[PDB]
């Protein structure tokens, strides 16, 4: 019954989180932050592109198709980031290394 | 010593459908015309082309009839000063992204139906004593309606909202949502929760992305963007 | 015809007009169970009612103690005894109930410290039958009362199954045997012709201020309903009584509410003098409109006008606290800035008397039923009603009191509905009309559509407006009225030479404005001929060649031993006007004013007396 | 009498099958900084998202690990000016989106809605974006 306002509320909460993870990534690099960013970046992004789809895509089929695709992209994205955090240096460290060039 | 001003106006005749929409230029001597764009429009129709068509009624910006797009912005022609720079041509178009009936006349029927859909009338849990005594309202509670009840339903704001352009079939739009807020906070209305429940879907209220074109274009100086933000806050906290 | 597609509708009732009156009558019929149609040339909230400012009168007693019989008295005197006391009685007594209804609909009235409806002072209203000082009974929504009243009534109408035909232009009544059986109209969106058949028709089309060159009126106040009555061969009444509002803004003509004076504003001339203290020692700037307008006009005539052309005067509000201006008069504060570049907290507004409202209209009884007058007797026209500015009940007589019109709309809009419901039953059979009924309306419409004469519509309309402005203004005289009459008669004959250009049918405003011109001209002819015949001064009609009000007795002296004047020898009577539409010949007749109230014992009749403020 | 829902349906049935044109919108509406910033906030968000997705997919598909490509780049001894420029281009969209995003969250708290505040906050967001971006491009 309140799914719409709940979603709107969730989106803001996640946006806030991301905001806090920025400073956190700088002050406390490491797994905790690395995985949180992986989750927040994926979720904030999924919902955002979701809003973009709702605005511009119309027609029942085109919309279902567009949303199935987005869901596929989000899954792959979250997987790749976790994989990178696991088998490689991790997001926080990758950024510092990239900035040392 | 005339001051010839040029106006380029959108034209389309339903009775000669095949002729594509075009712009027609008219030359008007400002020394023999009132100061507002509507004055020029009426002068053109009375002296230069009586086929030019537009809605109008009050001449003082209270009826809402003459809304149109002048120099890129939606506004009321009857209160819009003509730009006296004779080197510039003023372009006049119908309200944006609307179906044109003829010339500057848009079809506002979806707009009115959206307004009807939010039940813009006082509802109390028990209406059987209606007509017997004045309902009491404090000065402080009445003041909450300032900035909301003055809307003249011209549709300048809604037709300036990109979201209403792309989703006007399901997005109620700024004018309607602000009137919904106006009944939500009327201390005499007892259906606030229900008014809020009606917006629990992805489009009615939520296509608003705080672009703020609506508030910038209102000829009455109102702020529907702010009103929409207040609804979102109530939607997030109500029980 | 055969060339225009015709659509037929059957309803229990048809209301022409969606202003305050039309809407109130329309949903009033629907709430009583009648299958009702409301035909309007404009989307409802665009009607002139939306522009009303000052307020609506009712003896609620929210500010000080009141009595509706005092409001009855102020209205009778204000009308200069041309008003029918039975209708005035009904209107003032029903006023408190009517305002409470609107507030219970949600109208956002301004509030007092007790949470009740805020009421302001207004022109020509007193306590204690004119003996006790200024009344404060004008209920308002700051200075946008009309806007709120109309939007509130429109929202309410959304709760009923009334069928609305928006942007449909009514052309004529469907008459048969002296009975009205509906109306024929043009659907502006698609060009089709529609016939609305119904046992009862309510005309709520507004006034005709647009017959003048300068007016506070909308471009759409063209007397279309009054003209339909005239074309059906029925009489209109008291059309020569035209109200000039004291304060239309100089130039634009936009109304500056009388609420300004109700809240303390004052009129001053070029010498800074508060001149109403001289014309109306007691009432001052809150004297009746006919008196303030004439006083302002004399100030200007006598050289004390302001501006480079010394052609207007000033309305001063800056001595008032800016919080009061913002709370009570925010609307005109904006308007003054937009149309005169004036900041009301610092400088005065330039103003001048401006055509504003029509006291005359279609004659009705106090129940809203349209009447005709045959062999010295009033007779009801079966199935025809009228309310609002288009009707002459007559609650306003020779001069309407500010804030009594919005009251008039809801009270009589409601009365028409009540009367029909206590007279007929929903579902009764719909009256018949000949198969070609309305054909002459369609032929006239086709004639203007293809008119290829020599005088375009805007040219003839401007001629009409300038003639009226300069031959039937605040002060009038026999020879100027006569030249005006002949001028209008010629302009009327010259309509044979009309020229239009738009040959389309969808939204052909070139055509609709030519139809409105024919309507305006019929109203104007009657106004000016009636004025020329009325050789006396009464309320808004001032003759400099006939300066006294002429009653059946000389009420300035004792009646004891006086010889009553024969009906044909005095002027306290309503003018009934008729027009032979093909020729334009105007015929004038007279009917008596009704002095009896609805109950002598509860509200006694007010005999004529000297009228002074 | 017709319900709001029936009116909306007839509205679309009537117009979609009519010859009425749709009045211009995007090609004639006058722009404003707030409107431009609005499209830009959407543009940066999408760019940022496609960036994260591309990186995520590169991590799952590329042969070598991250340090390897970092070293390869360092070995090319590219001009520090060019590298500074690239750092600026990388942090710009994220900085813009971040500051403007905060501007949005303040609106969601119902603050800053007066036209003057809307214009002012937008200009502040542009300055903060340029300062932080220039500060970070020169490393942190
Ligand atoms: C002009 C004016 C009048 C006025 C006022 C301010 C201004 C600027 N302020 C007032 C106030 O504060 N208090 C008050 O008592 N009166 C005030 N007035 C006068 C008063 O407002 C008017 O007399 C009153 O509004 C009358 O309204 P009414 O219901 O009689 O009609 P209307 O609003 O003018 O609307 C007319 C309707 O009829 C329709 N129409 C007209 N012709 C046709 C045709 N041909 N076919 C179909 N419909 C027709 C119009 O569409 C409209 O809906
Ligand atoms: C990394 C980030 C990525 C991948 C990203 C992506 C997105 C996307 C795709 C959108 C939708 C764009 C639109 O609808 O116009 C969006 C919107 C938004 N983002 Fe981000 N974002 C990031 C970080 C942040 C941060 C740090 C904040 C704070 C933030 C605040 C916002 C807000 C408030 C919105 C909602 C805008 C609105 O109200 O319409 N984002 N972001
Ligand atoms: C190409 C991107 C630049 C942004 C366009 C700025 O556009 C300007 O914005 C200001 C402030 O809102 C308005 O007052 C002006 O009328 C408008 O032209
Ligand atoms: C619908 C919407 C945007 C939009 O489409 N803006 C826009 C598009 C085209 C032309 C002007 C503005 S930008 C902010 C998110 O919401
Ligand atoms: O006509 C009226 O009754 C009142 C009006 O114009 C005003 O607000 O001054
Ligand atoms: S909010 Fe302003 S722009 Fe929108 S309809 Fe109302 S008056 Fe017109
Ligand atoms: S322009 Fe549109 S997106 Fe929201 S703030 Fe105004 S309704
Ligand atoms: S004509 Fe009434 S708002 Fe312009
Ligand atoms: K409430
Ligand atoms: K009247």
């Amino acid at each position: 019954s309140k799914a719409a306002s709940l979603h709107w509320t969730s989106e803001r909460a996640v946006s806030a989180l991301l905001l806090g993870l920025l400073p956190a990534a700088y002050l406390y690099p490491g797994p905790a932050v690395d995985y949180s960013l992986a989750a927040a970046l994926t979720l904030h992004g999924h919902w955002g592109l979701g809003q973009v789809i709702t605005d511009y895509v119309h027609g029942d089929t085109p919309i279902k198709v567009a949303n199935t695709g987005l869901y596929v992209l989000s899954a792959i994205t979250f997987t790749g980031l976790c994989y990178f955090n696991y088998y490689d240096v991790g997001i926080c460290k990758a950024v510092a290394m990239l900035w040392s060039i | 010593t005339s001051r010839i001003k040029k106006f380029s106006i959108y034209r389309w005749d339903p009775d000669k459908p095949g002729d594509k929409p075009r712009m027609q230029t008219y030359e008007v001597d400002l020394n023999k015309c009132g100061p507002m764009v509507l004055d020029a429009l009426i002068k053109i129709k009375n002296e230069l082309d009586s086929t030019l068509t537009f809605r109008r009624s009050c001449r003082e910006g209270i009826c809402g009839s003459c809304a149109m797009n002048i120099a890129g912005g939606n506004t009321l022609a009857c209160t819009k000063k003509i730009d006296p720079d004779l080197s510039k041509t003023t372009k006049i178009y119908p309200l944006p992204h609307m179906y044109v009936v003829k010339d500057l006349v848009p079809d506002l029927s979806n707009f009115y139906a959206q307004y009807k859909s939010i039940e813009p009338y006082l509802k109390k849990k028990d209406e059987s004593k209606q007509g017997k005594e004045q309902y009491l309202q404090s000065i402080e509670d009445r003041q909450k309606l300032d900035g909301l009840y003055e809307c003249i339903l011209c549709a300048c704001c809604s037709t300036s909202c990109p979201s209403y352009w792309w989703n006007g079939d399901k997005y109620l739009g700024p004018a309607v949502l602000m009137q919904a807020y106006r009944w939500m906070i009327d201390s005499r209305d007892d259906y606030t929760e229900e008014r809020l429940a009606q917006l629990q879907d992805p489009f009615s209220l939520y296509r608003c992305h705080t672009i703020m074109n609506c508030t910038r274009t209102c000829p009455k100086g109102l702020n529907p963007g702010k009103a929409i933000a207040e609804i979102k806050k109530m939607m997030a906290t109500y029980k | 015809s055969t060339q225009y597609p015709v659509v037929d509708h059957e309803f229990d009732a048809v209301v022409v007009g969606a202003g305050g009156a039309g809407l109130r009558a329309a949903f009033g019929l629907s709430e009583a169970g009648f299958n009702t149609a409301c035909v309007t040339k404009l989307f409802p909230t665009r009607s002139h009612t939306v522009a009303a400012q000052g307020g609506i009168n009712a003896a609620l007693g929210n500010m000080e103690d009141d009595n509706w019989r005092w409001h009855f008295y102020d209205t009778v005197k204000g009308s200069d005894w041309l008003g029918d006391q039975d209708a005035i009685h009904y209107m003032t007594e029903q006023a408190p109930a009517a305002v409470i209804e609107l507030e219970n609909y949600g109208m956002p009235f301004s509030r007092t410290e007790e949470g009740k409806i805020y009421q302001r002072a207004f022109g020509g209203q007193s306590l204690q039958f004119g003996k006790g000082g200024q009344a404060h009974r004008c209920c308002c929504v700051a200075d946008r009362t009309g806007h709120s009243l109309l939007h509130t009534l429109y929202g309410r109408s959304l709760r009923y199954d009334t069928s609305y035909f928006v942007e449909y232009f009514a052309l004529d009544l469907l008459m048969e045997n002296g009975e009205c059986r509906g109306v024929i109209a043009l659907c502006i969106e698609d060009g089709t012709i529609h016939r609305f058949r119904a046992k009862n028709t309510v005309i709520a089309t507004g006034g005709y201020g647009r017959t003048y060159f300068s007016c506070t009126s909308a471009h759409t106040s063209t007397g279309d309903g009054t003209a339909m009555v005239t074309r059906a061969g029925l009489p209109c009444q008291d059309l020569e009584f035209v109200q000039f509002h004291p304060t239309g803004i100089y130039g634009a003509g936009c109304l500056i509410t009388e609420g300004c004076r109700g809240e303390g504003g004052i009129l001053i001339n070029s010498q800074g003098e508060r001149f109403m203290e001289r014309y109306a020692p007691v009432a001052k700037d809150l004297a009746s409109r006919d008196v303030v307008s004439r006083s302002m006009t004399i100030e200007i005539r006598e050289g004390r006008g302001c501006g480079p052309e010394k052609d207007h005067v000033y309305l001063q509000l800056h001595h008032l606290p800016p919080q009061q201006l913002a709370t009570r008069l925010p609307g005109i504060s904006e308007t003054a800035m937009i149309f005169a570049g004036v900041d009301v907290t610092k400088e005065p507004i330039p103003v001048l008397p401006t055509v504003h409202y029509n006291m005359g209209g279609i004659p009705t009884n106090y129940k809203g039923q349209v009447i005709t007058h045959v062999n010295g007797e009033d007779k009801v026209v079966p199935g025809l009603y009228a309310c609002g500015e288009a009707a002459s009940a007559s609650v306003h007589g020779a001069n309407r009191l500010g804030a009594n019109s919005l009251l008039d709309l809801v009270v009589f809009g409601r009365a028409c509905a009540l009367t029909i419901a206590e007279t007929c039953k929903p579902g009764e059979p719909v009256p018949s009309i000949k198969p070609n009924a309305g054909e002459e309306s369609v032929a006239n419409l086709d004639k203007l559509r293809f008119a290829d004469g020599t005088i375009r519509t805007s040219e003839a309309r401007l001629n009409m407006q300038k003639t009226m402005q300069s031959h039937a203004a605040v002060f009038r005289t026999g020879s100027i009225l006569q030249e005006g009459c002949e001028k209008l008669s010629q302009i009327y004959r010259d309509l044979a030479h009309l020229k239009t250009f738009d040959r389309g049918i969808v939204w052909n405003t070139d055509l609709v404005e030519t139809l409105e011109l024919q309507n305006l001209m019929l109203c104007a002819l009657q106004t000016i001929y009636g004025a020329e015949a009325r050789k006396e001064s009464r309320g808004a009609h001032a003759r400099e060649d006939y300066k006294l009000r002429i009653d059946e007795f000389d009420y300035s002296k004792p009646l004891q031993g006086q010889q009553k004047r024969p009906f044909e020898e005095h002027w306290r009577k309503h003018t009934l006007s008729y027009v032979d539409v093909k020729s334009g010949k105007v015929t004038l007749k007279y009917r008596p004013v009704i002095d009896r109230t609805l109950n002598e014992e509860d509200c006694s009749s007010v005999p004529p007396a000297i009228r002074s403020y | 009498a017709t319900t709001a829902k029936e009116e909306m349906a007839r509205f679309w049935e009537k117009n979609t099958k009519s010859s009425r044109p749709l009045s211009p919108h995007i090609s004639i509406y006058k722009w404003s900084l707030p409107m431009a910033m609005s499209i830009t906030h959407r543009g940066t968000g999408v760019a940022l998202s496609l960036g994260v997705s591309l990186f995520s997919v590169a991590a799952l598909l590329l042969p070598e690990q991250f340090p390897h490509y970092v070293a390869v780049v360092k070995s090319l001894s590219l001009s520090p000016a060019l590298i500074y420029s690239a750092k600026f281009a990388l942090v710009f969209p994220l900085s813009y989106h971040t500051w403007n995003g905060i501007r949005h969250l303040v609106w969601d708290m119902g603050k800053g809605f007066k036209l003057s505040q809307v214009e002012q906050s937008g200009v502040v967001v542009l300055i903060l974006t340029l300062l932080s971006s220039a500060g970070i491009a020169a490393i942190s």
